[PDB]
RNA sequence: AAUGAGUCCACUUUAAAUCCUUUAACGAGGAUCCAUUGGAGGGCAAGUCUGGUGCCAGCAGCCGCGGUAAUUCCAGCUCCAA
RNA sequence: GGUGACCACGGGUGACGGGGAAUCAGGGUUCGAUUCCGGAGAGGGAGCCUGAGAAACGGCUACCACAUCCAAGGAAGGCAGCA
RNA sequence: GUCUCCGUAGUGUAGCGGUUAUCACGUUCGCCUAACACGCGAAAGGUCCUCGGUUCGAAACCGGGCGGAAACACCA
């Protein structure tokens, strides 16, 4: 914590996803890769913002570490931020769950129900039986 | 095939496209429209490699589908449609707006362009055609077609297609002495003055060109579109004036411009 | 299909006829020089230099005046003064045809440590380089093979976490201290 | 056949087994070029011998 | 949660074995009554009507002509408690090797022998199997069993009292003579043929007022074969012991490739880890396991189940092969082993150099015996004397063998199912014992 | 006898005692003796050479790297 | 004195992992944490060493070696090439 | 009438064609089933509905060769797609 | 898993419930030669595939198992 700095380049912002883009590098000269929460807090001191709104990922460290590098994105408002970010990052933050079946599962349903034509009630009730 | 390809791959993409080979395997693969799809620019491509608004595909289909992304005044939503050669890309919640041109290398640079020269657009008439009730017809190099031209308007000229009317405001015909830029071929993005046109009866005509500096050239009539009464062009040119300078004045003026900067 | 690219080449060409003396005390000659690993290493080098005299070779045949020529001429005489085994008076393609394969092999970063003074010797240069000690300008090298350009000359130095820069010694040094206080109060 | 398929392996089976003697590791790569530089490049030699081979039988 | 135990059937030849097997399985909903009856048609053009419940077990076409059972068979119902299979016996002279297999890759046997007067006689005598086969159950592992008496609707009169009670006794004092207790074991009166006294006590007969059994965990009465099979003593799981598993059978299934069949003694067999041969001393990934063409996530102790391998031909591992998990104790070749014998019965002397065939679990291999090392008293292991010259009946002897074949042993101090073996020739079982040592190759 | 189009030929087992690993009824590979179809050295008419039996290279058995498959 | 190959916390990566790069702590004196594959008559770099075998076994792409003192087979040692 | 020693016609191909690959003084000699383009095929043939586009086969019809279930009255097939 | 056949020096096989031998050989040794070639005469070579049972005694009479040669089935 004593040497971990934030610099940010490549900045830009655009109005059509209401956000602001950068790539940023942060410096950790003899300890490991600082982690994206840090990155998120400290990256929300340098803005003025909180850090429930910033979005870092894709940090890659320099070979013999120090510099780590990773893309940095910050938005206007958090339902903004729901919007339009991918459902992944909103799971990593939290705000977005993944409570499903595996793939195989759901296509054994989906051949499963073809099965039966028209009739909903055989064709809601044909994955209760083979579970 | 059965039919009609709805496929493009990633390396059998345009070269002017400049994608890479690393990404993925497939292009974006331009829905029909206005141009061919070897001299069109997807918005795709042209809002995430060019300009860096969207990342990834989602994301410019994200930004197509809030009505953002305007081009030649009609809000467009389909995230590979060709634009093609000097149609208006507008966005007005960041209010810019984009011409789209060859540049010197024959690739669509990132031309950025006033709203009142916006307003406006060039053409190329590629046919003109008498059809029911004697009407006169006009369709340019897009797919647009227009009724009740002028009639001194002959074919291969250029029209002033000003946006949200669709009508003809100006015209220059294609004469000795014109200016002009090479829309296809090695000579692409290159901009000059008609100075000869040599004509072959049942084959191409070839038309001979000097720029500014006063290196000629020549290419096919197919591949040339007027641009300006003479020499002074009706549009804002790019970086370096479509003028191709050879690789050796290219190094030094790299060299000049890194010891500039440092 | 997949989205690969297999574009790969062999950097090295075998000897047309092996078992040869001079040939053989050669190759052994800069490998003892220049602490080389292996023929691998030298072959290399070899079929670097006559990529090179190729393109010089084949650029001498082309016509003077040819902008082909002049063009791909500087750019091979500048690459060949930035890595620097060509004087920066010598910008002649006839120059490039005198050129040594110990040229090269003296820009390597292993032999240029031990010219520096770094390491004691060529081969303590290559461990040396090889377990993380040595950088260049600010990035650590451990590539002994690093081709060293004139500008990168100057900045090569010890790493900053090696114990031979900053601190933190070694786990052999921290382990003989410690057991050294636990067999003295 | 003439019947000649009984003495198969008759040397090798009437060979005394000899077994390898334990010997010190050798070096390898980089070491042992520079040993085998060092032993044929870096030496001066008084005695005669016209230059005899490296596993001169003396 | 319900606990699977594998029930395994010993009889005679024409006993009735398959068919009153058949009879429990099409009552308690294996087969159903169109199955039933197609197997009657099949039986009434070559007269083997007798048999149409017996063809059930009788998969094979050349045991369906022949009218015997020439290999064993498996089959699955569930009880009103718990899950069991059950597996037919030969029960032939011929035969032995076969029906001992599935008698090793067992639980619990039922014991059936013919009431009728001219066959009861003959399987209880010298020349009788049914004291082989009690015999052999107890020196493989069987540690309770049941017995049904079939066929006394032959008899004069047809079901009754004293022709019960005398068999009873006979097979009773037997039992008690090889070491099985007659309070544990259930004594049942079925009628196989007519199809009697299986799921309810039936009317024809009343002078059977039911068995009683007394065990050292607990007490129960019985009417009929399911309420005796209903309480039968759950056998202990040696989870924690590492894998083993003998092969039964190896298939070539179309689609999947080879699979290995055989009942899980010791450890838990998951699809997810690599497993090891030990005779032929292959290495093999299992890819899955399957019971009764039922997938499942583990096979436990006792699951007589066939598991898919990867990357192996159908000849490269053989009937008799022991598997087990190469991450714990790999099973491996034995060169030989230490054995302590109680020899039955052998006209001659038994010197060195004797070569009968030993039969372990699924193996079935020929040893030599290499030499004896002492004489062991019948009880407590007791020392007699060392280095012996000759043996006869009735005798505990040590003796050290090596297999002419290669072959897996394994301890019975380390490993009991696979601890015990049996030695087979003259179509009598002349020595019993299990092993204490064993070297590795 | 070559398990495909059932030829017969004769094959050289190239090392001292290396006959003994070879017994009936083995599967044998054989690989070319050398000179593309031409007999080799003075063994007359032979052009084939064993380089594995049963599944196991006769340079292993050769060596005691590894046992006959009992 | 210096380090990894490995154990292994965390970060990072990633749809989620894995791997790489970072980074705690262990981790080298036969540093047993063990480099092999083919050769030593010539072509062709390397032994007219020693012990067996005795035109046998075998080697040998080709010349050729082996019939009791084998620079060529089977081995030990020592050398050679990658 | 048309085509042929300027090689027709016929046969063979261990022939899909090309961009390309190996080798490398120059000239050449071999290899391109194989990710890009074009073609062809979906066990062998053949015939069709629909549709802008198919002689489609993860569409249909029939025959041939295989082959699944069956209560023997019938019914259902096409991995040169991923495993 | 079942069945059919075979299994004696190293090959080619006589063999008797009271004897396994010879033969073309194959090997060794003398036998002449620097090396041979040809050629003369002897010796060894068997748990009768293995293990046992019947018998006073078996290789052979019988029971198994093993190896090889034939076929029949064997689909968690
Ligand atoms: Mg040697
Ligand atoms: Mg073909
Ligand atoms: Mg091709
Ligand atoms: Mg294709
Ligand atoms: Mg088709
Ligand atoms: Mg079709």
């Amino acid at each position: 914590n004593d040497t971990v700095t934030i610099r940010t380049r490549k900045f830009m912002t655009n109005r059509l996803l209401q956000r602001k883009q950068m790539v940023i590098d942060v410096l950790h000269p003899g300890k490991a890769t600082v982690p994206k929460t840090e990155i998120r807090e400290k990256l929300a001191k340098m803005y003025k913002t909180t850090p429930d709104v910033i979005f870092v990922f894709g940090f890659r460290t320099h070979f013999g570490g120090g510099k780590t590098t990773g893309f940095g994105m910050i938005y206007d408002s958090l339902d903004y931020a729901k919007k339009n970010e991918p459902k992944h990052r909103l799971a990593r933050h939290g705000l977005y769950e993944k409570k499903k079946t595996s793939r195989k599962q759901r296509k054994e349903r989906k051949n499963r129900m073809k099965k039966v034509r028209g009739t909903a009630k055989a064709n809601v009730g044909a994955g209760k039986k083979p579970k | 095939a059965r039919g009609p390809k709805k496929h493009l791959k990633r390396v059998a993409a345009p070269k002017h496209w400049m994608l890479d080979k690393l990404t993925g395997v497939f292009a974006p693969r331009p829905s029909t429209g206005p141009h061919k799809l070897r001299e069109c620019l997807p918005l795709i491509i042209f809002l995430r490699n060019r300009l860096k608004y969207a990342l990834t595909g989602d994301e410019v289909k994200k930004i197509c589908m809030q009505r953002f992304i305007k081009i030649d005044g009609k809000v467009r939503t389909d995230i590979t449609y060709p634009a093609g050669f000097m149609d208006v890309i507008s966005i007005d919640k960041t209010g810019e707006n984009f011409r789209l041109i060859y540049d010197t290398k024959g690739r669509f640079a990132v031309h950025r362009i006033t709203p009142e020269e916006a307003k406006y657009k060039l053409c190329k008439v590629r046919k003109i055609f008498v059809g029911t009730k004697g009407i006169p017809h006009l369709v340019t190099h897009d797919a647009r077609t227009i009724r009740y031209p002028d009639p001194l308007i002959k074919v291969n000229d250029t029209i002033q297609i000003d946006l949200e009317t669709g009508k003809i405001t100006d015209f220059i015909k294609f004469d000795t002495g014109n200016l002009c830029m090479v829309t296809g071929g090695a000579n692409l993005g290159r901009i000059g003055v008609i100075t000869n046109r040599e004509r072959h009866p049942g084959s191409f005509d070839v038309v001979h060109v000097k720029d500014a500096n006063g290196n000629s050239f020549a290419t096919r009539l197919s591949n040339i579109f007027v641009i300006g009464k003479g020499n002074k062009p009706w549009i804002s040119l790019p970086r370096g004036k479509g003028i191709r300078l050879t690789i050796a004045e290219e190094r030094d003026k790299r060299l000049a411009a890194k010891q500039s900067s440092g | 299909p997949v989205a690969r690219s297999w574009v790969c080449r062999k950097t090295y060409v075998t000897p047309r006829r092996p078992f040869e003396k001079s040939r053989l005390d050669q190759e052994l000659k800069l490998i003892g020089e220049y602490g080389l690993r292996n023929k691998r290493e030298v072959w290399r080098v070899k079929f670097t230099l006559a990529k090179i005299r190729k393109a010089a070779r084949e650029l001498l045949t082309l016509d003077e005046k040819d902008p082909r020529r002049l063009f791909e001429g500087n750019a091979l005489l500048r690459r060949l003064v930035r890595i620097g085994v060509l004087d920066e008076g010598k910008m002649k393609l006839d120059y490039i045809l005198g050129l040594k394969i110990e040229d090269f092999l003296e820009r390597r970063l292993q032999t240029q440590v031990f010219k520096l003074g770094l390491a004691k010797s060529i081969h303590h240069a290559r461990v040396l380089i090889r377990q993380r000690h040595i950088r260049v300008r600010k990035q650590v090298v451990n590539i002994p093979s690093f081709i060293v350009r004139l500008d990168s000359q100057k900045h090569i130095d010890f790493s900053l976490r090696s114990p031979y820069g900053g601190g933190r010694p070694g786990r052999v040094k921290r382990k003989n201290a410690k057991k050294g206080q636990g067999g003295a109060g | 056949v003439h019947g000649s398929l009984a003495r198969a392996g008759k040397v090798r089976g009437q060979t005394p087994k000899v077994a390898k003697q334990e010997k010190k590791k050798k070096k390898t790569g980089r070491a042992k070029r520079r040993m085998q530089y060092n032993r044929r490049f870096v030496n001066v030699v008084p005695t005669f011998g016209k230059k005899k081979g490296p596993n001169a039988n003396s | 949660e319900k606990t699977h135990i594998n029930i395994v059937v010993i009889g005679h030849v024409d006993s009735g074995k398959s068919t009153t097997t058949g009879h429990l399985i099409y009552k308690c909903g294996g087969i159903d009554k169109r199955t039933i009856e197609k197997f009657e048609k099949e039986a009434a053009e070559m007269g083997k009507g007798s048999f149409k419940y017996a063809w059930v077990l009788d998969k094979l076409k050349a045991e369906r002509e022949r009218g015997i059972t020439i290999d064993i068979s498996l089959w699955k119902f569930e009880t009103s408690k718990y899950y069991v299979t059950i597996i037919d016996a030969p029960g032939h002279r011929d035969f032995i090797k076969n029906m001992i297999t599935g008698t090793s890759q067992a639980d619990c046997a039922v014991l059936i022998v013919a009431a009728g007067v001219g066959e009861f006689e003959a399987g209880i005598s010298k020349n009788g199997q049914t004291r082989e086969h009690a015999l052999l159950a107890y020196t493989l592992g069987v540690k309770q069993l049941i017995v049904g008496v079939n066929k006394m609707d032959s008899t004069e009169p047809p079901y009754s009292q004293k022709r019960y009670e005398e068999i009873v006794k006979e097979v009773s004092t037997y039992i008690k003579k090889i070491g099985y207790n007659p309070d544990t074991v259930a004594f049942v009166p079925i009628s196989g043929w007519n199809g009697d006294n299986m799921l309810e006590p039936s009317a024809n007969m009343p002078w059977f007022k039911g068995w009683k059994v007394t065990r050292k965990d607990g007490n129960a009465s019985g009417t009929t074969l399911l309420e005796a099979l209903d309480c039968i003593l759950p056998p202990t799981r040696p989870t924690d012991k590492p894998l083993r598993l003998p092969l039964q059978d190896v298939y070539k299934i179309g689609g999947i490739g080879t699979v290995p069949v055989g009942r899980v003694e010791t450890g838990v067999l998951k699809p997810g880890m690599v497993v090891t041969f030990a005779p032929v001393n292959v290495t093999t990934e299992v890819k899955s396991v399957e019971m009764h063409h039922e997938a499942l996530s583990e096979a436990l102790p006792g699951d007589n189940v066939g598991f898919n391998v990867k990357n192996v031909s159908v000849k490269d591992v053989r009937r008799g092969n022991v598997a087990g998990d190469s991450k714990n104790d790999p099973p491996m070749e034995a060169a030989g082993f230490t054995a302590q014998v109680i020899i039955l019965n052998h006209p001659g002397q038994i010197s060195a150099g004797y070569a009968p065939v030993l039969d372990c679990h699924t193996a079935h291999i020929a040893c030599k015996f290499a030499e004896l090392k002492e004489k062991i008293d019948r009880r407590s292991g007791k020392k007699l004397e060392d280095g012996p010259k000759f043996l006869k009946s009735g005798d505990a002897a040590i003796v050290d063998m090596v297999p002419g074949k290669p072959m897996c042993v394994e301890s019975f101090s380390d490993y009991p199912p696979l601890g015990r073996f049996a030695v087979r020739d003259m179509r009598q079982t002349v020595a019993v014992g299990v092993i204490k040592a064993v070297d590795k190759k | 006898q070559l398990i495909k189009n059932g030829k017969k030929i004769t094959a050289f087992v190239p090392n001292d005692g290396c006959l003994n690993f070879i017994e009936e009824n083995d599967e044998v590979l054989v690989a070319g003796f050398g000179r593309k179809g031409h007999a080799v050295g003075d063994i007359p008419g032979v052009r084939f050479k064993v380089v594995k039996v049963a599944n196991v290279s006769l340079l292993a058995l050769y060596k005691g790297k590894k046992e006959r498959p009992r």
